[PDB]
C-alpha cells in the first residue's frame, strides 16, 4: 500500500483514539461526583437516624417504662393501697373488716386457730358476712416499706342457744309494754339486748353482743302471758287513753284497733280483705301485704319494684405492626454487587489487552 | 322453716321464736403485715422532661403514708 | 528500522502518542477501579442501614405500638368500668352491706325513675324528688348475684306511710330537782303521737323530719300537757328526780337553756357585747340570735357554730407536651435528582466515546 | 515495520477502551440502582415509620396527661369519691379532707385555751373521728365543703366508767356509762357510743348527757343511800352472769349455778361461791359461768404476713455504630479522591 | 320561717315547732344490674416481655369478685 | 399506771377512776375549697384512632360532679 497513507491514516486512529480517551475521562469524573453526592446523603440518613430517630424512639421507650411501671405498681399493691386508702378514710380504725383487710382464706386460717371448739370454728366459717361486720380493724405501725395493722375478731362464749325475738303493741287504760328486742337463754338465765344495733341475723342464726346486755330471770317469759304476773315485774308503758299503731315483725304484723279509728288490711290483688273491730289481732304476712291504721299506711311486704340493667359492650384493642420489604431489597443490593462485580471484569480484560 | 311466729293478746305482744345463738364474750386479736413491692428506678430521659410519672407516683404514695404516720 | 523520508517526525511523534496514550489508559483504568471500590463499601453501608432500621429498630417501634395498646385498654378498662369498679370495692369494704345508696350503686335519673315507680301518691313522690340526700342516707344496697361478667345488687328505698304531719321536739333541764326524760322528737301518726327516743333515727333537713317508726312508741295526745304542767293528772310523766341542787345547760335548736342553781355561777355572753346577763336561780331560755355563748361555772357552751379560717388549696392546669418528628424530604430529593443527573451525563460521555471508535 | 507495529497498537490499545467504557456503564447502571435504593429507604423512614413513631409519640402524651390528671388531683378525687359514698355528709373526716399540717392549722385558730389546743393537737385520731364533712358547694372547675371540729367546753376534768351486776329479791343498777365532773355536778354518758376513750383521756359529746348532783357516787357503796335514788332494776327471782370491766372481770355466781376463774396457764384456778365478785386481767384469762365463757383477756392470735417484691422499670436503650459507619464513608470519600487523582493523571498526559 | 321555739319555765324545757314529716313504715326493693365491658388480652409482647398489664387487670378484677363471691351464704 | 379499777360487793359494781375529760360543748367550722387542675386535649393523631382517653377522663369527671351537684338542694 501507500506508505504516507499509512501514516495519515494511521494518524486519525491515534486521534480518533484519543478523543475517545478524553470522554471516558469525563465520564469517570462525571460519576466521581455522582458518588460522592450520593454518599454525602448516605451519611445524612445514618445521621438523621442517629441524631434524630433514634433519640425519641429511646424516650418514647423510656416514658412506657414509667407508664407500665405507674400501673404495675397500683395493680401488683392492689391490695396496700385500698387498705392504706379506707384506713385514711376512717382515720385509724375500720368496721368491718373489708376483703382488702382481711382476705376470705386467710380469715378462715385465722377462725381454725382460736381457743374454741370445733363447733364454733364450723359456725364462723359459714356466717364470714356476719363475722366480718362485728369485726374491727385497727392500724398500728405504718412505714414507707410495710403496713402492720392488727384485726379484731368476735369469740363467742355460748352457741346454740335459743333465741326469741319480742315485738309488741298498745293493749286497751291502755298498756305498752316496753321491753322489746332479742333474748337469748345464757347459762341459767336470760340475756336481753335492748338496742337492735348489737344484733345480727343471719337465717335463723342470731349472733349477739353480750357488753350492753341486761340478765333477766327466765320468769320474764311470764310476761308474754300474762302483763300481770306474781313472780317477775314486766316492764310496761301505762296511758289513760285509748291509742292505736301498727308493729309490723319479721313474719307477720301487729294492729292495734282501738276508738274511733279505723284500721283496715289489704292485699296488692285483692284489696281491702279486712276491717278491724277494736282488739289487739295479728296478720300474717303471708295473707296481707299492707295495713292502713287510720292513714297511714303499713307495708307489712317489701314491696317489690323496677328493675334495671347497664350494659357494657367488649373494647376492642388495635395493633397494626410495621415490616419492612427486606428481600427485595437485598435483591437490588446483590444485582449492584452485580454491577460492580462485572464492571471489574471489563477493566481486568482490559489491562491484559495491554500486556 | 325453723323460724315461727307466736302471737299473745294477753300482752298484745308477738314473739318470734326459733332461732340459735352465738355471743360474743370474748376478741381475739390477729396482726396483719403487709409489704410493699417497691418500685426500683432506672431513671432516664422521656418523652417530656417535666413529666417523672415513677416519681411522682412514689412521692404520692410516700405523702399518704406520711398523713398515716401522724395519727399515732 | 526506520524509512525515510515518508514524513519520519510525523511517525516518530506517533510512536509517542502511543506511548502516553497507552500509558493514559492504565490510569483510567485505575481510577475505575477505586470507584468500584468504593461504590462496593458505599453500597455494604447502605445495607448495614437497611439492616440496622429492619432487624433492629423496627423491633423496637413494634414492641412499643404494642405495650401503647396494651396501656391504652387497661386505662379504658379501669375507665369505662368506672361504676362497677366502684360498686364491687365498697361491697368489699362494707363486706356485702353498704349504706346509704351511693351517687355510683344508684344515680340520679334511676332514683327518680325508681321513685315514679313506688306505690305512692303524687305528693310522697313530690317530697322524696326534692330530698334526695335524705332518701339516700335512709337507704340500703344489698349486694345478691355477682358474677365474673356481670353484677347484680337489691337497692332499698324508704316507703313512708304519712306525710305533712305536725312535728316537734323535746329538749328539757333540771328545775330546782326534777328532769323530764321524754327527750326526742315527736310525730303524730294518726290519731295519736308517736315518739322517737334515740337522736339516730330521725334526720332533719329544712323544716322537714324524717323519722323511722320502727321502733317508735306510741303515746297519747295528753302528753302535750306535760310541758306545761309535769303533774298533769290525764298522764304520767317520766321524770328523774334528785334530792340535791344541780346546775347546767342544754343547747336546743333555736337557742339554749340555762339550768342556774345554787352557788355556781353562771352567765350568757354576746361575741361582740361581751357578757349580756347573769343568771339568778332559776330555769332561763336564751335565744341564739342574741347569745353566742353561754357559761355555767367553769365550762363554756356554744350557743352559736363558731365561724373559722378559710382554707384554699391551688391547682394549676397540666400542659402536655409531644414533640413532632419532621423529614427533610425536599431538599434530599432533590441532591438525589443531582446524583441521578450525573450517572446520565456520565452515560452520555461513554456514548460520545464509542462514536468516535468510530 | 515501524507504521505497522503501531497500527497494531492502535488496535489493541482501542480494545481494552471499549473494555473499559463497558466497565464505566456497568458501574454507571449499578449505581444508578445503588441510588434509587436510598431513595426508597429514606421514603421509608419518611412515609412510614415517622408517621407511627409520631402517632406513638402522641398517644404517649394523652396517656401521661391522664395519669398526671390522677396524679395532681389525687386528693380532689378523693374527696369527691367519699362525697359520692357518703352521700354528701362523711364523718370522720378523712386525711384527704383535711391534713394534718392543716388541721394543726385550724387547732390554733380556735377560740379556746392553749392547754385546749396541745390537748387537740396531741389526740388528732379521736379529734377527727367526731368531725364531720359537709359539701356546700361544688362546681367543675372548684369544689368547696366545709369542715366542722369539736370544740371542748372543759377539760382536765375527772372521769370514771361504771360496771355494773346482779346482787342477790336481786338489785341490777342500770346506770352504767361514762361520768365526768362539770361545772358543779356531774354528767352522765349512757349510750357508749358517745364517747370516745385513747390512754387515760376521755373525749364525751355532752348532747345527750344527763346532769346528776355529786351524790349519785354515794350509790356505788349503797343503793339505800339517803342522799340520792339511785336508778336501780329489781328482780323477784335469781340469776348469775358475768361483766367484764375493763381491767378484770366482775362474776355473779347465784342459786345452783356453776362458775369459775380459769386461766390459760395453770387451769381453774377458782370456784365461786353464792356473791357478788370481782378478778383482775392480771390473774385470770377466761371466766366460766355454767356452759358460758368470757374471756377477761383479749386473745393474741396467729400473725399472718404478705410479703412482696420490688419492680423494676425496663430500660434497654438503642446505640447505633456510628464511629464505625462515619469511617467508612470517610473510606469511600478516599477511594474517590484518589480516583480523581488518577483520571487527572490520564488527563495530563492527553494535555 | 316557719320553726320556732317555745319555753316552759314551769317543766323547764323547750320544744320545737314547725316541722312537717314523713314517717317511713316500709320498704320498697329494686334490682340493678351491671356488665362488665370485658378486655380481650392483646398477644405479642410490648417492650418487657415480663410485664402483662391486661392480664393481671383482669386477674384483679376476677379475684375481687372471687372474694365478694365468698361472703354471699 | 394512773388507770386504776375499784371494786363494790355492797352494788356488784365496778368504776374505773384515773381518766381526764374533754367535753364537747360546741362546733367550729372552716370553709376548704379545692381547684382542678384541668386537661386540655392536644389534637394530632395516636396509635388508635378511636381511643378518646383526655375525653373519657374528663367526662368521667364531669360525670361526678354532676351526680353530686344534684345532691344538694
Ligand atoms: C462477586 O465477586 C466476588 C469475588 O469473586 C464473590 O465473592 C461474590 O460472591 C460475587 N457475587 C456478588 C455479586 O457479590
Ligand atoms: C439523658 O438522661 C441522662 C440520665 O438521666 C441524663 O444524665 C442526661 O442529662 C439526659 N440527656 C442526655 C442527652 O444525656
Ligand atoms: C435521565 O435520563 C433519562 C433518559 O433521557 C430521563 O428520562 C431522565 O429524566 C434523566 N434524568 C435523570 C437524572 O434520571
Ligand atoms: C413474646 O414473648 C413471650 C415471652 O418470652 C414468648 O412466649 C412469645 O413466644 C413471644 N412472641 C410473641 C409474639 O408472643
Ligand atoms: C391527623 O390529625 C388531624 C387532626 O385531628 C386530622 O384532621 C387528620 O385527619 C389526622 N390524620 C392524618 C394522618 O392527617
Ligand atoms: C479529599 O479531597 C478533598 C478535596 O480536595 C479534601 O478536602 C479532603 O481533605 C481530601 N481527603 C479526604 C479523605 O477528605
Amino acid at each position: 500500500g501507500v506508505a504516507v497513507s499509512k501514516v495519515l491514516h494511521l494518524e486519525g486512529e491515534v486521534n480518533k483514539i484519543k478523543s475517545a480517551l478524553l470522554s471516558t475521562n469525563k465520564a469517570v469524573v462525571s460519576l466521581s461526583n455522582g458518588v460522592s453526592v450520593l454518599t454525602s446523603k448516605v451519611l445524612d440518613l445514618k445521621n438523621y437516624i442517629d441524631k434524630q430517630l433514634l433519640p425519641i424512639v429511646n424516650k418514647q421507650s423510656c416514658s412506657i417504662s414509667n407508664i407500665e411501671t405507674v400501673i404495675e405498681f397500683q395493680q401488683k399493691n392492689n391490695r396496700l393501697l385500698e387498705i392504706t386508702r379506707e384506713f385514711s378514710v376512717n382515720a385509724g380504725v375500720t368496721t368491718p373488716v373489708s376483703t382488702y383487710m382481711l382476705t376470705n382464706s386467710e380469715l378462715l386460717s385465722l377462725i381454725n386457730d382460736m381457743p374454741i371448739t370445733n363447733d364454733q370454728k364450723k359456725l364462723m366459717s359459714n356466717n364470714v358476712q356476719i363475722v366480718r361486720q362485728q369485726s374491727y380493724s385497727i392500724m398500728s405501725i405504718i412505714k414507707e416499706e410495710v403496713l402492720a395493722y392488727v384485726v379484731q375478731l368476735p369469740l363467742y362464749g355460748v352457741i346454740d342457744t335459743p333465741c326469741w325475738k319480742l315485738h309488741t303493741s298498745p293493749l286497751c287504760i291502755c298498756l305498752t309494754r316496753t321491753d322489746r328486742g332479742w333474748y337469748c337463754d345464757n347459762a341459767g338465765s336470760v340475756s336481753f339486748f335492748p338496742q337492735a344495733e348489737t344484733c345480727k341475723v343471719q337465717s335463723n342464726r342470731v349472733f349477739c353482743d353480750t357488753m350492753n346486755s341486761l340478765t333477766l330471770p327466765s320468769e320474764v317469759n311470764l310476761c308474754n302471758v300474762d302483763i300481770f304476773n306474781p313472780k317477775y315485774d314486766c316492764k310496761i308503758m301505762t296511758s289513760k287513753t285509748d291509742v292505736s299503731s301498727s308493729v309490723i315483725t319479721s313474719l307477720g304484723a301487729i294492729v292495734s284497733c282501738y276508738g274511733k279509728t279505723k284500721c283496715t288490711a289489704s292485699n296488692k290483688n285483692r284489696g281491702i280483705i279486712k276491717t278491724f273491730s277494736n282488739g289487739c289481732d295479728y296478720v300474717s304476712n303471708k295473707g296481707v301485704d299492707t295495713v292502713s291504721v287510720g292513714n297511714t299506711l303499713y307495708y307489712v311486704n317489701k314491696q317489690e319494684g323496677k328493675s334495671l340493667y347497664v350494659k357494657g359492650e367488649p373494647i376492642i384493642n388495635f395493633y397494626d405492626p410495621l415490616v419492612f420489604p427486606s428481600d427485595e431489597f437485598d435483591a437490588s443490593i446483590s444485582q449492584v454487587n452485580e454491577k460492580i462485580n462485572q464492571s471489574l471484569a471489563f477493566i481486568r480484560k482490559s489491562d491484559e489487552l495491554l500486556g | 322453716q325453723n323460724i315461727t311466729e307466736e302471737f299473745y293478746q294477753s300482752t298484745c305482744s308477738a314473739v318470734s321464736k326459733g332461732y340459735l345463738s352465738a355471743l360474743r364474750t370474748g376478741w381475739y386479736t390477729s396482726v396483719i403485715t403487709i409489704e410493699l413491692s417497691n418500685i426500683k428506678e432506672n431513671k432516664c430521659n422521656g418523652t417530656d422532661a417535666k413529666v417523672k410519672l415513677i416519681k411522682q407516683e412514689l412521692d404520692k404514695y410516700k405523702n399518704a403514708v406520711t398523713e398515716l404516720q401522724l395519727l399515732m
